[PDB]
Protein backbone atom coordinates (compact mmCIF):
# COMPACT_ATOMS: atom_id res chain seq x y z
CA UNK A 1 0.00 0.00 0.00
CA UNK A 2 0.95 3.53 -1.09
CA UNK A 3 -1.32 6.49 -0.52
CA UNK A 4 -4.43 7.57 -2.41
CA UNK A 5 -5.65 10.67 -0.72
CA UNK A 6 -9.35 11.37 -0.26
CA UNK A 7 -11.24 13.88 1.94
CA UNK A 8 -12.80 12.15 4.94
CA UNK A 9 -16.33 13.44 4.30
CA UNK A 10 -18.64 15.07 1.77
CA UNK A 11 -22.27 16.11 2.02
CA UNK A 12 -25.20 17.73 0.26
CA UNK A 13 -28.95 18.14 0.28
CA UNK A 14 -31.24 15.94 -1.84
CA UNK A 15 -30.88 16.75 -5.53
CA UNK A 16 -27.47 18.39 -5.21
CA UNK A 17 -24.23 17.34 -6.91
CA UNK A 18 -21.41 16.06 -4.68
CA UNK A 19 -17.86 15.51 -5.91
CA UNK A 20 -15.28 13.29 -4.19
CA UNK A 21 -11.59 13.69 -4.94
CA UNK A 22 -8.75 11.18 -5.05
CA UNK A 23 -5.14 12.39 -4.90
CA UNK A 24 -2.34 10.01 -5.83
CA UNK A 25 1.14 10.12 -7.33
CA UNK A 26 3.02 9.54 -10.57
CA UNK A 27 3.41 5.80 -9.98
CA UNK A 28 -0.27 5.03 -9.25
CA UNK A 29 -2.81 7.45 -10.77
CA UNK A 30 -0.15 9.02 -12.98
CA UNK A 31 0.24 5.80 -14.99
CA UNK A 32 -2.84 3.71 -14.15
CA UNK A 33 -6.61 3.86 -14.49
CA UNK A 34 -8.83 4.48 -11.47
CA UNK A 35 -11.87 2.62 -10.14
CA UNK A 36 -14.53 3.84 -7.71
CA UNK A 37 -16.39 1.68 -5.20
CA UNK A 38 -19.38 2.25 -2.94
CA UNK A 39 -19.09 0.64 0.50
CA UNK A 40 -22.11 -0.07 2.71
CA UNK A 41 -21.81 -1.85 6.08
CA UNK A 42 -21.30 -5.59 6.23
CA UNK A 43 -21.09 -6.39 2.50
CA UNK A 44 -18.56 -6.49 -0.30
CA UNK A 45 -17.68 -3.20 -2.01
CA UNK A 46 -19.74 -2.27 -5.05
CA UNK A 47 -17.99 -1.19 -8.24
CA UNK A 48 -19.35 2.16 -9.45
CA UNK A 49 -16.70 3.28 -11.94
CA UNK A 50 -13.96 1.41 -13.77
CA UNK A 51 -11.41 2.51 -16.36
CA UNK A 52 -11.66 6.13 -15.12
CA UNK A 53 -15.20 6.77 -16.32
CA UNK A 54 -17.04 3.59 -17.40
CA UNK A 55 -20.09 2.37 -15.49
CA UNK A 56 -20.90 -1.32 -15.02
CA UNK A 57 -24.44 -2.46 -15.78
CA UNK A 58 -27.01 -1.21 -13.29
CA UNK A 59 -25.05 1.84 -12.08
CA UNK A 60 -27.03 5.03 -12.80
CA UNK A 61 -25.51 7.64 -15.09
CA UNK A 62 -25.72 10.24 -12.31
CA UNK A 63 -22.46 8.63 -11.15
CA UNK A 64 -19.65 9.91 -13.36
CA UNK A 65 -15.87 9.72 -13.04
CA UNK A 66 -13.08 11.86 -14.44
CA UNK A 67 -9.30 11.77 -14.22
CA UNK A 68 -6.62 14.44 -14.36
CA UNK A 69 -2.84 14.37 -13.86
CA UNK A 70 -2.31 12.39 -10.62
CA UNK A 71 -5.88 12.85 -9.33
CA UNK A 72 -9.37 11.56 -10.04
CA UNK A 73 -12.90 12.67 -9.21
CA UNK A 74 -16.26 10.99 -8.66
CA UNK A 75 -19.38 13.10 -9.23
CA UNK A 76 -22.74 12.07 -7.78
CA UNK A 77 -25.50 14.26 -9.19
CA UNK A 78 -29.12 14.03 -8.12
CA UNK A 79 -27.93 13.12 -4.61
CA UNK A 80 -30.35 10.72 -2.93
CA UNK A 81 -30.67 9.38 0.60
CA UNK A 82 -29.50 5.92 -0.50
CA UNK A 83 -26.19 7.44 -1.63
CA UNK A 84 -25.11 7.67 2.02
CA UNK A 85 -22.04 5.41 2.09
CA UNK A 86 -18.24 5.33 1.99
CA UNK A 87 -16.69 5.89 -1.43
CA UNK A 88 -13.23 4.57 -2.26
CA UNK A 89 -11.05 5.16 -5.27
CA UNK A 90 -8.54 2.45 -6.14
CA UNK A 91 -5.75 1.93 -8.64
CA UNK A 92 -2.79 -0.25 -9.35
CA UNK A 93 0.57 1.08 -8.20
CA UNK A 94 3.78 0.21 -10.04
CA UNK A 95 5.80 -0.83 -6.98
CA UNK A 96 7.28 -4.25 -6.13
CA UNK A 97 5.34 -6.86 -8.15
CA UNK A 98 2.51 -4.32 -8.40
CA UNK A 99 0.10 -3.37 -5.61
CA UNK A 100 -3.63 -2.60 -5.73
CA UNK A 101 -4.24 0.48 -3.58
CA UNK A 102 -7.55 1.64 -2.12
CA UNK A 103 -8.04 5.28 -1.20
CA UNK A 104 -8.65 6.40 2.35
CA UNK A 105 -12.41 6.72 1.74
CA UNK A 106 -15.01 9.50 1.83
CA UNK A 107 -18.22 9.29 3.86
CA UNK A 108 -21.16 10.96 2.11
CA UNK A 109 -23.94 12.46 4.26
CA UNK A 110 -27.28 13.59 2.82
CA UNK A 111 -28.44 16.59 4.84
CA UNK A 112 -31.88 18.03 5.50
CA UNK A 113 -33.80 14.77 5.65
CA UNK A 114 -37.21 15.27 7.31
CA UNK A 115 -37.89 13.71 10.66
CA UNK A 116 -39.85 10.46 10.77
CA UNK A 117 -41.79 8.84 13.59
CA UNK A 118 -41.00 5.38 14.98
CA UNK A 119 -43.03 2.23 14.57
CA UNK A 120 -42.92 0.10 17.73
CA UNK A 121 -43.70 -3.61 18.04
CA UNK A 122 -43.52 -5.25 21.47
CA UNK A 123 -43.36 -9.05 21.83
CA UNK A 124 -43.98 -10.84 25.11
CA UNK A 125 -41.92 -13.90 26.06
CA UNK A 126 -42.68 -17.06 24.12
CA UNK A 127 -44.16 -20.03 25.95
CA UNK A 128 -41.16 -22.17 25.02
CA UNK A 129 -38.75 -19.62 26.51
CA UNK A 130 -40.80 -19.66 29.72
CA UNK A 131 -40.49 -23.45 29.70
CA UNK A 132 -36.71 -22.94 29.55
CA UNK A 133 -37.06 -20.80 32.72
CA UNK A 134 -36.18 -17.49 31.02
CA UNK A 135 -38.27 -14.55 29.85
CA UNK A 136 -37.39 -11.87 27.28
CA UNK A 137 -39.50 -8.90 26.22
CA UNK A 138 -38.63 -7.68 22.73
CA UNK A 139 -39.22 -4.04 21.77
CA UNK A 140 -38.51 -3.37 18.08
CA UNK A 141 -38.36 0.24 16.84
CA UNK A 142 -38.11 1.13 13.16
CA UNK A 143 -38.63 3.79 10.48
CA UNK A 144 -37.59 6.81 12.57
CA UNK A 145 -35.32 9.76 11.75
CA UNK A 146 -32.93 11.23 13.00
CA UNK A 147 -31.08 8.33 14.61
CA UNK A 148 -31.78 8.99 18.29
CA UNK A 149 -34.33 7.44 20.66
CA UNK A 150 -34.86 6.95 24.37
CA UNK A 151 -36.33 3.66 25.60
CA UNK A 152 -37.72 3.22 29.11
CA UNK A 153 -39.36 0.08 30.51
CA UNK A 154 -42.10 -0.20 33.12
CA UNK A 155 -43.34 -2.99 35.38
CA UNK A 156 -46.98 -2.03 35.94
CA UNK A 157 -46.29 1.75 36.08
CA UNK A 158 -42.94 1.59 37.88
CA UNK A 159 -39.62 2.21 36.08
CA UNK A 160 -37.42 -0.82 35.42
CA UNK A 161 -33.70 -0.37 34.79
CA UNK A 162 -32.19 -3.78 35.56
CA UNK A 163 -32.03 -6.32 32.75
CA UNK A 164 -32.39 -3.76 29.95
CA UNK A 165 -30.23 -3.85 26.82
CA UNK A 166 -30.75 -1.32 24.02
CA UNK A 167 -28.94 -0.89 20.72
CA UNK A 168 -27.56 2.26 19.19
CA UNK A 169 -29.80 3.22 16.24
CA UNK A 170 -28.39 2.40 12.81
CA UNK A 171 -29.70 3.10 9.33
CA UNK A 172 -31.63 0.37 7.56
CA UNK A 173 -32.05 -0.10 3.81
CA UNK A 174 -35.14 2.16 3.80
CA UNK A 175 -32.83 5.07 4.78
CA UNK A 176 -34.44 5.32 8.24
CA UNK A 177 -33.17 4.07 11.58
CA UNK A 178 -34.00 1.01 13.65
CA UNK A 179 -33.22 0.05 17.23
CA UNK A 180 -34.26 -2.71 19.60
CA UNK A 181 -34.52 -2.99 23.37
CA UNK A 182 -34.61 -6.23 25.37
CA UNK A 183 -35.91 -6.72 28.90
CA UNK A 184 -34.78 -9.86 30.73
CA UNK A 185 -37.03 -11.25 33.47
CA UNK A 186 -37.48 -14.41 35.45
CA UNK A 187 -40.73 -16.19 34.53
CA UNK A 188 -42.06 -15.40 38.01
CA UNK A 189 -41.61 -11.64 37.48
CA UNK A 190 -43.40 -11.83 34.13
CA UNK A 191 -46.28 -13.86 35.55
CA UNK A 192 -46.65 -11.82 38.76
CA UNK A 193 -47.14 -8.34 37.29
CA UNK A 194 -50.24 -6.95 35.62
CA UNK A 195 -48.21 -5.89 32.58
CA UNK A 196 -44.90 -4.58 31.27
CA UNK A 197 -44.49 -1.59 28.96
CA UNK A 198 -41.92 -0.37 26.45
CA UNK A 199 -41.89 3.43 26.13
CA UNK A 200 -40.10 5.02 23.16
CA UNK A 201 -39.38 8.75 23.02
CA UNK A 202 -38.28 10.47 19.81
CA UNK A 203 -38.30 14.18 18.91
CA UNK A 204 -40.52 15.04 21.87
CA UNK A 205 -43.17 12.37 21.19
CA UNK A 206 -43.71 9.12 23.08
CA UNK A 207 -45.12 5.75 21.98
CA UNK A 208 -45.88 3.22 24.72
CA UNK A 209 -46.73 -0.41 23.98
CA UNK A 210 -47.89 -2.76 26.75
CA UNK A 211 -48.05 -6.55 27.07
CA UNK A 212 -49.42 -8.83 29.79
CA UNK A 213 -49.16 -12.55 30.60
CA UNK A 214 -51.71 -14.73 28.84
CA UNK A 215 -54.38 -16.46 30.94
CA UNK A 216 -56.49 -19.27 29.50
CA UNK B 1 -23.61 -14.39 -15.33
CA UNK B 2 -20.16 -14.74 -13.76
CA UNK B 3 -20.51 -16.04 -10.20
CA UNK B 4 -18.01 -16.00 -7.33
CA UNK B 5 -19.14 -18.28 -4.49
CA UNK B 6 -17.46 -17.96 -1.10
CA UNK B 7 -16.95 -20.97 1.17
CA UNK B 8 -14.53 -22.19 3.82
CA UNK B 9 -14.31 -22.57 7.59
CA UNK B 10 -13.24 -19.00 8.29
CA UNK B 11 -11.48 -18.98 11.65
CA UNK B 12 -9.84 -22.21 12.79
CA UNK B 13 -8.70 -21.67 16.38
CA UNK B 14 -6.78 -24.93 16.85
CA UNK B 15 -4.26 -23.63 14.30
CA UNK B 16 -4.94 -19.87 14.60
CA UNK B 17 -5.65 -19.59 10.89
CA UNK B 18 -8.28 -17.96 8.69
CA UNK B 19 -9.20 -19.90 5.55
CA UNK B 20 -11.63 -18.90 2.81
CA UNK B 21 -12.26 -20.13 -0.73
CA UNK B 22 -14.00 -18.74 -3.80
CA UNK B 23 -15.41 -20.83 -6.67
CA UNK B 24 -15.83 -19.29 -10.13
CA UNK B 25 -18.80 -20.13 -12.38
CA UNK B 26 -19.70 -18.77 -15.80
CA UNK B 27 -16.10 -17.88 -16.71
CA UNK B 28 -12.70 -19.47 -17.16
CA UNK B 29 -10.21 -19.62 -14.30
CA UNK B 30 -7.94 -17.55 -16.57
CA UNK B 31 -10.56 -14.81 -17.01
CA UNK B 32 -9.50 -12.52 -14.15
CA UNK B 33 -6.75 -11.66 -11.68
CA UNK B 34 -8.25 -13.31 -8.61
CA UNK B 35 -7.94 -11.17 -5.50
CA UNK B 36 -8.84 -10.93 -1.82
CA UNK B 37 -9.72 -7.73 0.03
CA UNK B 38 -11.00 -6.98 3.52
CA UNK B 39 -12.78 -4.08 5.15
CA UNK B 40 -13.60 -2.82 8.65
CA UNK B 41 -15.54 0.38 9.46
CA UNK B 42 -12.62 2.26 11.02
CA UNK B 43 -9.74 0.72 9.06
CA UNK B 44 -11.14 1.12 5.53
CA UNK B 45 -10.66 -1.20 2.57
CA UNK B 46 -7.42 -3.17 2.16
CA UNK B 47 -6.18 -5.20 -0.79
CA UNK B 48 -4.56 -8.39 0.52
CA UNK B 49 -3.24 -10.06 -2.62
CA UNK B 50 -3.90 -11.42 -6.09
CA UNK B 51 -3.13 -14.61 -8.01
CA UNK B 52 -3.16 -15.48 -11.71
CA UNK B 53 -4.26 -18.91 -12.93
CA UNK B 54 -0.59 -19.72 -13.56
CA UNK B 55 -0.07 -19.48 -9.79
CA UNK B 56 2.09 -16.36 -9.63
CA UNK B 57 1.03 -14.15 -6.73
CA UNK B 58 1.42 -10.60 -5.49
CA UNK B 59 0.81 -9.62 -1.87
CA UNK B 60 0.26 -6.52 0.17
CA UNK B 61 3.77 -6.18 1.64
CA UNK B 62 2.43 -5.89 5.20
CA UNK B 63 0.71 -9.30 4.91
CA UNK B 64 3.21 -11.25 2.78
CA UNK B 65 4.88 -12.87 5.80
CA UNK B 66 1.73 -14.70 6.93
CA UNK B 67 -0.65 -14.79 3.93
CA UNK B 68 -0.80 -17.45 1.21
CA UNK B 69 -3.19 -17.22 -1.73
CA UNK B 70 -3.58 -20.33 -3.85
CA UNK B 71 -5.48 -21.49 -6.92
CA UNK B 72 -6.89 -24.89 -7.88
CA UNK B 73 -7.66 -24.69 -11.60
CA UNK B 74 -9.06 -28.24 -11.48
CA UNK B 75 -11.83 -27.10 -9.12
CA UNK B 76 -12.03 -23.57 -10.62
CA UNK B 77 -11.34 -22.10 -7.19
CA UNK B 78 -8.90 -19.81 -5.45
CA UNK B 79 -8.25 -19.58 -1.75
CA UNK B 80 -6.83 -17.51 1.09
CA UNK B 81 -4.99 -18.77 4.17
CA UNK B 82 -3.95 -16.18 6.75
CA UNK B 83 -1.72 -17.46 9.56
CA UNK B 84 -1.17 -16.43 13.20
CA UNK B 85 -4.37 -14.42 13.21
CA UNK B 86 -5.56 -12.14 16.02
CA UNK B 87 -8.65 -10.04 16.70
CA UNK B 88 -7.03 -7.38 14.50
CA UNK B 89 -7.91 -9.66 11.56
CA UNK B 90 -11.66 -9.34 12.17
CA UNK B 91 -13.10 -8.01 8.93
CA UNK B 92 -15.50 -8.34 6.03
CA UNK B 93 -13.55 -10.51 3.58
CA UNK B 94 -14.40 -10.37 -0.13
CA UNK B 95 -13.08 -12.26 -3.15
CA UNK B 96 -13.00 -10.59 -6.54
CA UNK B 97 -11.77 -10.90 -10.09
CA UNK B 98 -9.74 -7.89 -11.26
CA UNK B 99 -8.97 -6.88 -14.84
CA UNK B 100 -5.24 -6.08 -14.60
CA UNK B 101 -4.21 -8.68 -17.21
CA UNK B 102 -7.11 -8.51 -19.70
CA UNK B 103 -7.01 -6.44 -22.88
CA UNK B 104 -10.83 -6.38 -22.97
CA UNK B 105 -11.63 -4.56 -19.72
CA UNK B 106 -15.33 -5.00 -18.92
CA UNK B 107 -15.16 -4.30 -15.19
CA UNK B 108 -14.28 -6.46 -12.22
CA UNK B 109 -16.45 -9.25 -10.83
CA UNK B 110 -17.09 -9.25 -7.09
CA UNK B 111 -18.06 -12.09 -4.80
CA UNK B 112 -19.94 -11.80 -1.54
CA UNK B 113 -18.49 -10.13 1.53
CA UNK B 114 -18.33 -12.28 4.66
CA UNK B 115 -17.83 -10.99 8.18
CA UNK B 116 -15.19 -13.19 9.79
CA UNK B 117 -14.59 -12.40 13.47
CA UNK B 118 -11.30 -13.47 15.00
CA UNK B 119 -11.72 -13.91 18.74
CA UNK B 120 -10.11 -15.74 21.65
CA UNK B 121 -13.15 -16.11 23.92
CA UNK B 122 -15.27 -19.25 23.66
CA UNK B 123 -17.80 -19.78 20.88
CA UNK B 124 -21.49 -19.62 21.83
CA UNK B 125 -24.32 -20.90 19.66
CA UNK B 126 -27.75 -19.28 19.62
CA UNK B 127 -31.01 -20.35 21.21
CA UNK B 128 -33.94 -19.49 18.93
CA UNK B 129 -37.47 -18.84 20.16
CA UNK B 130 -40.65 -18.04 18.20
CA UNK B 131 -42.29 -14.62 18.37
CA UNK B 132 -45.91 -15.54 17.76
CA UNK B 133 -48.01 -13.45 15.33
CA UNK B 134 -49.28 -10.11 16.62
CA UNK B 135 -51.56 -7.79 14.64
CA UNK B 136 -51.53 -4.80 17.01
CA UNK B 137 -48.84 -2.73 15.28
CA UNK B 138 -49.23 -3.63 11.58
CA UNK B 139 -51.41 -2.43 8.72
CA UNK B 140 -54.91 -3.76 8.21
CA UNK B 141 -54.93 -7.36 7.04
CA UNK B 142 -51.36 -8.17 8.14
CA UNK B 143 -49.56 -9.42 11.24
CA UNK B 144 -45.97 -9.40 12.47
CA UNK B 145 -44.26 -12.60 13.57
CA UNK B 146 -40.62 -13.32 14.17
CA UNK B 147 -37.73 -15.17 15.76
CA UNK B 148 -35.66 -14.25 18.81
CA UNK B 149 -32.02 -15.31 18.44
CA UNK B 150 -30.49 -15.38 21.92
CA UNK B 151 -27.00 -15.38 23.41
CA UNK B 152 -24.61 -16.18 20.58
CA UNK B 153 -20.98 -15.24 19.99
CA UNK B 154 -19.44 -13.96 17.80
CA UNK B 155 -21.23 -12.19 15.01
CA UNK B 156 -22.63 -12.90 12.47
CA UNK B 157 -25.78 -14.96 12.33
CA UNK B 158 -27.90 -15.02 9.20
CA UNK B 159 -31.68 -15.40 9.16
CA UNK B 160 -33.83 -16.39 6.20
CA UNK B 161 -37.51 -17.35 6.13
CA UNK B 162 -38.99 -20.52 4.62
CA UNK B 163 -35.55 -21.35 3.18
CA UNK B 164 -35.50 -18.09 1.22
CA UNK B 165 -38.94 -18.35 -0.40
CA UNK B 166 -40.24 -15.51 1.83
CA UNK B 167 -38.37 -12.23 1.38
CA UNK B 168 -41.06 -9.55 1.20
CA UNK B 169 -41.62 -7.83 4.53
CA UNK B 170 -38.59 -9.32 6.30
CA UNK B 171 -36.65 -7.08 8.69
CA UNK B 172 -33.74 -8.61 10.61
CA UNK B 173 -32.71 -6.06 13.23
CA UNK B 174 -29.09 -5.39 14.22
CA UNK B 175 -27.90 -7.46 17.15
CA UNK B 176 -27.65 -6.10 20.67
CA UNK B 177 -24.38 -6.48 22.58
CA UNK B 178 -25.36 -7.67 26.04
CA UNK B 179 -23.50 -6.82 29.23
CA UNK B 180 -22.48 -10.50 29.22
CA UNK B 181 -20.61 -9.87 25.98
CA UNK B 182 -23.00 -12.13 24.05
CA UNK B 183 -25.30 -11.07 21.22
CA UNK B 184 -29.02 -11.37 20.58
CA UNK B 185 -31.06 -10.23 17.60
CA UNK B 186 -34.63 -10.47 16.33
CA UNK B 187 -35.97 -11.08 12.83
CA UNK B 188 -39.58 -10.14 12.08
CA UNK B 189 -41.67 -10.59 8.94
CA UNK B 190 -45.06 -9.02 8.20
CA UNK B 191 -47.43 -11.49 6.55
CA UNK B 192 -51.12 -11.62 5.55
CA UNK B 193 -53.36 -12.30 8.54
CA UNK B 194 -55.55 -14.54 6.38
CA UNK B 195 -52.54 -16.83 5.88
CA UNK B 196 -52.01 -17.61 9.57
CA UNK B 197 -52.61 -21.24 10.47
CA UNK B 198 -52.51 -22.42 6.85
CA UNK B 199 -49.20 -20.98 5.66
CA UNK B 200 -46.28 -22.37 7.66
CA UNK B 201 -43.59 -19.89 8.71
CA UNK B 202 -40.08 -21.06 9.62
CA UNK B 203 -37.05 -18.92 10.38
CA UNK B 204 -33.75 -20.44 9.25
CA UNK B 205 -31.00 -19.28 11.60
CA UNK B 206 -27.38 -20.05 10.75
CA UNK B 207 -24.44 -19.32 13.07
CA UNK B 208 -21.38 -20.50 11.14
CA UNK B 209 -18.77 -19.91 13.92
CA UNK B 210 -20.60 -22.45 16.10
CA UNK B 211 -21.70 -24.63 13.14
CA UNK B 212 -25.29 -24.29 14.36
CA UNK B 213 -28.48 -24.17 12.29
CA UNK B 214 -31.98 -23.85 13.74
CA UNK B 215 -35.17 -24.01 11.69
CA UNK B 216 -37.75 -22.61 14.10
CA UNK B 217 -41.45 -22.94 13.31
CA UNK B 218 -43.48 -19.88 14.33
CA UNK B 219 -47.17 -20.61 14.98
CA UNK B 220 -50.05 -18.47 16.27
CA UNK B 221 -50.60 -18.61 20.02
CA UNK B 222 -53.71 -20.55 21.00
CA UNK B 223 -55.53 -22.26 23.88
CL1 LIG C 1 -18.66 -3.09 7.50
CL1 LIG D 1 -9.74 14.82 -11.35
CL1 LIG E 1 -41.69 11.51 16.21
CL1 LIG F 1 -46.24 2.37 16.55
CL1 LIG G 1 -47.03 -3.77 19.58
CL1 LIG H 1 4.68 -10.29 -3.47
CL1 LIG I 1 -6.56 -11.81 19.81
CL1 LIG J 1 -33.23 -24.34 24.96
Amino acid sequence: QSVLTQPPSASGTPGQRVTISCSGSRSNLGRNTVNWYQQLPGVAPKLLIYSNSRRPSGVPDRFSGSKSDTSASLAISGLQSEDEADYYCAAWDDSLNGLYVFGTGTSVTVLGQPKAAPSVTLFPPSSEELQANKATLVCLISDFYPGAVTVAWKADSSPVKAGVETTTPSKQSNNKYAASSYLSLTPEQWKSHRSYSCQVTHEGSTVEKTVAPTEC
Amino acid sequence: QVQLQESGPGLVKSSETLSLSCTVSGASISSYYWSWVRQSPGKGLEWMGSIYYTGTTTYNPSLKSRLTISVDTSKNQFSLKLNSVTAADTAVYSCAGLDRFNWNDEGDCWGQGTLVTVFSASTKGPSVFPLAPSSKSTSGGTAALGCLVKDYFPEPVTVSWNSGALTSGVHTFPAVLQSSGLYSLSSVVTVPSSSLGTQTYICNVNHKPSNTKVDKKVEPKSC
